[PDB]
């Protein structure tokens, strides 16, 4: 079977194997799988192509694919602009650059459209933030992830918008825009769930965060976009459902 | 290795994996290297982990209650008020689930635990003719997971134990994780609905029953237990300013202590 | 580099290494890729993690994730239930039970979802027509393809409309209600275009109709339903692009 | 390679010769890699030089007189003129020495040539009487090399070849380099005293003599032809906008094409 | 250097190998001599030619140059 059969089995005599059926069904029949559809045929069938039939050749499509190829998971490792923030002279310590939540953040069409059909998905996450100050201008900022931030207990979540000395002891890197032009951190996925639920949305596994550690400083008012790029790795794919991924 | 650097270089991984080595201000290593005759000759013991402390024992909160149902992994710690205005308590504490312990106050440090943990119980009262105290295994799925008098008089075959108040004197219990996750969240929300089903905690409880009108319970990890993730400090008041009286008003704060409990 | 890079260079002395250029800048920077975008900073950078970082493990998934494997390309192979048409006892020699034009037919949510993001694509089709008529039924049925149809001479489309005689010539499966159950054809891609244009939709490689042959023939009216399950295999995919896959 | 620099990287030289090599921006050099299937299936040939092309032959120029000296080795284009004026014709061009070939438009992007060339003539009027075509090498000295009809009657025992346009129907001419330099100058100025002894072409000429009353002469490179250093795109306008009437006065431009000619 | 350089030192390191000087500055610098000038450059340069360069061939002017050479003490003699 030349009609990309995952499996095929012709099961006319399937009947006369059983040990507790005795003189079984002779039945003409065949049972055989495309991906994710199993078709249970009880009578004979037909299967028929062209005559000498040849499938399209590769070397046709060269002018238009892609020598690199693209899976699902290649498209969700793609990486995003999600967000350009401001961040100016008059901020002081500690204030939120901002704050994204994962998955949410990177949840664009592109995305969605990729996860549509599965239950859920699970992945590490690498997030850049890029900041392009000019020689004469200096500052600080902490780039920071924290956990399951919708469960998290308040006292938690208030002490990080408290004091930035309780961002410093999470998970983080710190960008001085004098000496660095980006810098990433990656969070792997960490969570009671073993995969983020796309149809109930039942809880964000982290967020990660961007607070000023050190004011912009300049000699007169000034401000800069604090850019944030990310994408998914070490991806896990749940399984086929026909649930919506929810908005 | 080198005092200075332009452009960032303690980060904060590279330190704590040994990749990064400050330098000793004084040029030699040996200054700040470990020297293990100080723990031998004045301690006695060095401790090492917060895994070590937390499987002591310490108390959580008293009942007042002869039958009672007990959040077993509610981590939650009291919500607390300050104020320097004359004639008004310096500092009050309102629990929820009960007062700090090891446990949750380490706990408060991280995001997630899993492993199981031990219950202590003290009695007001070791009542010779009904000396018994009982504690079981409480899974109505239509229970908050909050305190709570019991008023179920249908719970039948149910894992119990039994220890003596007058035999022994203190009741000891061991929980099993019995999580549907491998990966609990400390301190997680509880809600109105919520009944004790959610994912983010074992979704078992504690019946406690005795004739003692009141019982003090404490609690620590057991051998499997761990905390994960670490957050920092958590939100917290100091302990010792907690007999503060300045404002003129008697401190009235009072933590669940064996003599706080045993004394009136 | 743990940052899943497909690809990583320091620059700093890409400069030095020129011909032509004598004396070349010493300039730090580093030039990294993830998938189809290629970042090239022009400083030093930080990559941090947590500390003793360990992605998800891969048991921890299995109470969700199917051991199945699905891409985009298994995505495009899923069967799919395309249509039922009637036929009845009334209708004659040639009337249309249907005409699909592919890829046209087969754009449900579920494949314009995975083929967003491409300018085009092409494989081979199977199309499965199913009839379930019960022993005291007899009747016969041409599933036939035509190529590029919107492109095709108005004689040939209209020959196949005329007479049955036209569609027995063209790649065709006949289907005996009384013998057979289903019946499949596969068509391989033919175009003047190497892949079809998701873009501007211009033109259809293929069509698919089914034809009576012989009339549903039976002692009294009666009418039963002609389903349609079709797939693509043997898919190639086309460039990345931000081109909208046209409705 | 490296998508960018701190200085000048893309070298003019270095990029033709290979030694800067472009990353692609997929990251895969694969999907800029010669791939040949398309010429074979789709064209039938492929063309890797200019040096094939102008060795096509295209039409130069129209003569009305009988007897007529031609500048061989000419390779100057049109003057053009422009104008949205109303009622007058959009493009005029007025030639010197005849209308862009792909000898001569191929030319205008280098400086220099060196080798021989083709002529190629059709009558206006194949006389079967006397149906003799004479192409001659004119070398007088005194010649200017313009185009001129033949007033000499004493330039004997020159170099001569003969076509006839009614056994045959074209006359096809080569033409040696005999240059008095390694190295010619495309379109190099003519001048009034110049006269025929100039060392910056062929001191060579033809001298073209027929009984038809119009003939159209082309021509082409000879195998050993040759242009030399590219200088880039000459000064020029749109063929297809020559049919420019949008003023109201019709088109009136019209190259020396085989139908312009033959027909009237 | 087919700029028919007499000499040519890329000097950038070169103040890293004086032996008083400690860190030294690493200065992206080249020196050059032609002829009586040498250029001290303190920064990149590029150095181009025509694609596929080549001198004139000597062979093309015998019909001008004297089979006898003359440097300045051949005029003077």
């Amino acid at each position: 079977k030349q009609m990309n059969v995952n499996s095929s089995q012709d099961t006319t005599f399937e009947q006369r194997s059983q040990e507790k059926v005795q003189a079984g069904e002779i039945n003409e029949s065949i049972e055989f799988r495309n991906q994710i559809t199993t078709f249970v045929h009880d009578n004979p069938i037909i299967t028929e192509q062209l005559i000498g039939d040849s499938p399209q050749p590769s070397g046709d499509v060269r002018s238009v694919s892609d020598a690199r190829t693209h899976s699902i998971i290649d498209f969700l490792e793609r990486p995003q602009f999600i967000g350009s923030f401001l961040w100016n002279t008059s901020d002081i310590e500690n204030k939120e650059i901002f704050s994204l939540k994962l998955p949410d953040a990177l949840m664009s069409p592109m995305i969605r459209e990729k996860l549509s059909g599965f239950t859920s998905f699970s992945a590490s996450t690498v997030f850049h933030i890029q900041v392009n100050a000019h020689p004469f201008q200096c500052g600080r900022l902490v780039l920071a992830a924290v956990p399951v931030p919708d469960i998290l207990p308040l006292h938690r979540l208030n002490m990080l918008s408290f004091d930035v000395s309780n961002v410093i002891t999470l998970p983080h890197v710190q960008l001085d825009i004098s000496k660095e032009t980006e810098v990433l951190l990656k969070i792997p996925y960490v969570s009671p769930f073993v995969q983020y639920d796309l149809v109930t949305k039942f809880t964000p596994w982290a967020a990660f965060l961007a607070h000023v550690y050190a004011p912009l400083n300049t000699p007169s008012a000034a401000s800069l976009q604090v850019n944030v790029f990310a994408h998914f790795e070490d991806i896990k794919l749940g399984f086929p459902t026909s649930a919506i991924v929810a908005q | 290795v080198g005092f200075a650097s332009a452009g960032t270089r303690d980060i904060r991984s590279s330190y704590v994996e040994g990749k990064f080595i400050p330098q000793d201000i004084t040029g030699m290593s040996r200054n700040h290297e470990l020297d293990e005759q100080p723990s031998q000759e004045c301690i006695g013991e060095r401790i090492l982990s917060f895994s070590e402390l937390i499987k002591r024992n310490s108390w959580r909160y008293v009942s007042d209650e002869k039958s009672l149902i007990y959040p077993a992994y509610a981590f939650d710690n009291p919500a607390a008020m300050y104020t320097a205005a004359d004639k008004l308590p310096v500092w009050t504490l309102t629990p929820r689930s009960g007062f700090p312990t090891l446990l949750t106050s380490i706990g408060a440090m991280y995001a997630f635990y899993r492993g199981g943990i031990r219950l202590k119980i003290v009695p007001g009262v070791a009542d010779q003719p009904k000396p018994l105290v009982e504690v079981a295994l409480f899974t109505m799925q239509d229970q908050g997971y909050i305190i709570k008098a019991n008023d179920y008089s249908t719970d039948f075959c149910s894992s119990n134990i039994y220890e003596n108040f007058v035999t022994k004197g203190i009741a000891e219990v061991q929980t099993p994780y019995y999580s549907r996750v491998n990966t609990s969240v400390v301190s997680a929300p509880v809600l109105y609905n919520a009944g004790n089903i959610s994912p983010l905690m074992p979704n078992v409880m504690y019946k406690i029953t005795s004739n003692s009108s009141n019982i003090l319970l404490g609690h620590s990890a057991a051998d499997d237990f761990r905390f994960g993730f670490l957050l920092g400090a958590p939100l917290a008041i100091s302990a010792t300013a907690l007999r503060d009286n300045f404002t003129g008003s008697s401190a009235t704060v009072s933590l669940p202590t064996f003599s706080n409990f045993y004394l009136s």
